[PDB]
């Protein structure tokens, strides 16, 4: 019932600055600690075994400390790569336990979206059912507003979105809006586009198509 | 130097599912294989480990009764069971093996977790599996096009998708899966691609969904 409590859960830090993170035992775990580096999709990976004991192959920006009930994980000079959620695991007593993590944005310039919307296929349209889609492409802030304008009426309830975790090279993220009509309602309304409000740009962007 | 887990099975509630661990390259000096699991999109939970110095195990207390991990010597392949799935036990496992002991007390040995699996998503569902169904997003416009791929209405995850069978990466954007109203996931491809490539460069999307033993490949192409 060893509660590792980890905070904070949020980062965001400036490529080349310092992120400190923060592993904080119920009940003293005394040197037993661990501490796991999760990139997007992937497994995680041991960085540093022992309270502060670098695993083989890691770099010397990650450094461990801490004894008992009160642990620390800071990496220097960031680079692109180390966004990702660390995980803190104790090994003290049986059953083991890990903290929440932390994942860890790693800030860039501003980048605004490039946008591109899609018309649902004409296969799709045998089938029943219609999807258009908005991607906006290798961009930041995360923060973004994508509005849907059918018939020029604003939708609403009849979109899902997805977002992908930051990048690892650049740094920016991608989302894609898609917005689902019966095959019906599809062919009775003409114009459709996706406004996209975002942080690096100067006003609003909209891309639309008219059917045919 | 790493660890190969079987693949993504789906499981109705009540049942038993066994994932597996064969080892790339040669056995290799270890002394502990363990489990643990991260729900969708949660933290991690260790589920529990043999220690076959010791010849002992330790399992969580969700896990009584209910799971059991094994240790091939011989192969240095470990196989693992988890009887009696609930709709709670839907997660991605990983296979963990260790190489050198820390604390050895009360019969078990605890360490670092050197060696992580690339993870073995089981779901735990009564819903029957539907794999997936595959449409273009086709570009149009001078400078960089934008094409994809959607993948609608498949039930189980996961679904993988590559482009030009693996030869193309750069500008690649797969989305998270959205699970839609009807019960069915959904999903996104796409890919940054310059304007002057079209007509000449052909693209195709190739998607499994082991859970259903099906792929598809798409050809994307600009619309007439």
């Amino acid at each position: 019932e060893i509660e590792l409590t980890q905070s904070p859960a949020t980062l965001s830090v400036s490529p080349g600055e310092r992120a400190t993170l923060s592993c904080r035992a119920s009940q003293s775990v005394s040197s037993n600690l661990a501490w796991y580096q999760q990139k997007p999709g992937q497994a995680p990976r041991l960085l540093i075994y022992g309270a502060s004991t670098r695993a083989t192959g890691i770099p010397a920006r990650f450094s461990g400390s801490g004894s008992g009930t009160e642990f620390t994980l800071t990496v220097s000079r960031l680079e692109p790569e180390d966004s990702a959620v660390y995980f803190c695991q104790q090994y003290y007593r049986s059953p083991l336990t890990f903290g929440g993590g932390t994942k860890v944005e790693i800030k860039r310039t501003v980048a605004a979206p490039s946008v591109f919307i899609f018309p649902p296929s004409d296969e799709q349209l045998k089938s029943g059912t219609a999807s258009v889609v908005c991607l906006l492409n290798n961009f930041y802030p995360r923060e973004a507003k994508v509005q849907w304008k059918v018939d020029n009426a604003l939708q609403s309830g009849n979109s899902q979105e997805s977002v992908t975790e930051q990048d690892s090279k650049d740094s920016t993220y991608s989302l894609s809006s898609t917005l689902t009509l019966s095959k019906a309602d599809y062919e009775k309304h003409k114009v459709y586009a996706c406004e996209v409000t975002h942080q690096g740009l100067s006003s609003p962007v909209t891309k639309s198509f008219n059917r045919g | 130097v790493q660890l190969e887990q079987s693949g993504a099975e789906v499981k109705k509630p009540g049942s038993s599912v066994k994932v597996s661990c064969e080892t790339s390259g040669g056995t290799f000096d270890n002394y502990a294989l363990n489990w643990v699991r991260q729900a969708p999109g949660q933290g991690l939970e260790w589920i529990g480990g043999v220690v076959p110095l010791f010849g002992t195990t330790r399992n969580a207390q969700k896990f009584q009764g209910r799971v059991t991990i094994s240790d091939d010597k011989s192969t240095g392949t470990g196989h693992m069971e988890l009887r009696s799935l609930r709709s709670e036990d839907t997660a991605v496992y990983y296979c963990v093996r260790s190489v050198t002991p820390r604390y050895c007390g009360g019969g078990f040995c605890y360490g670092e977790f050197d060696y992580w699996g690339q993870g073995t998503l089981v779901t735990v569902s009564s819903a029957s599996t539907k794999g997936p169904s595959v449409f273009p997003l086709a570009p149009s416009s001078g400078g960089t096009a934008a094409l994809g791929c959607l993948v609608k209405d498949y039930f189980p995850e996961p679904v993988t998708v590559s482009w030009n069978s693996g030869a193309l990466t750069s500008g690649v954007h797969t989305f998270p899966a959205v699970l839609q109203s009807s019960g069915l996931y959904s999903l996104s491809s796409v890919v940054t691609v310059p304007s002057s490539s079209l007509g000449t460069q052909t693209y195709i999307c190739n998607v499994n969904h082991k859970p259903s033993n099906t792929k598809v490949d798409k050809r994307v192409e600009p619309k007439s």
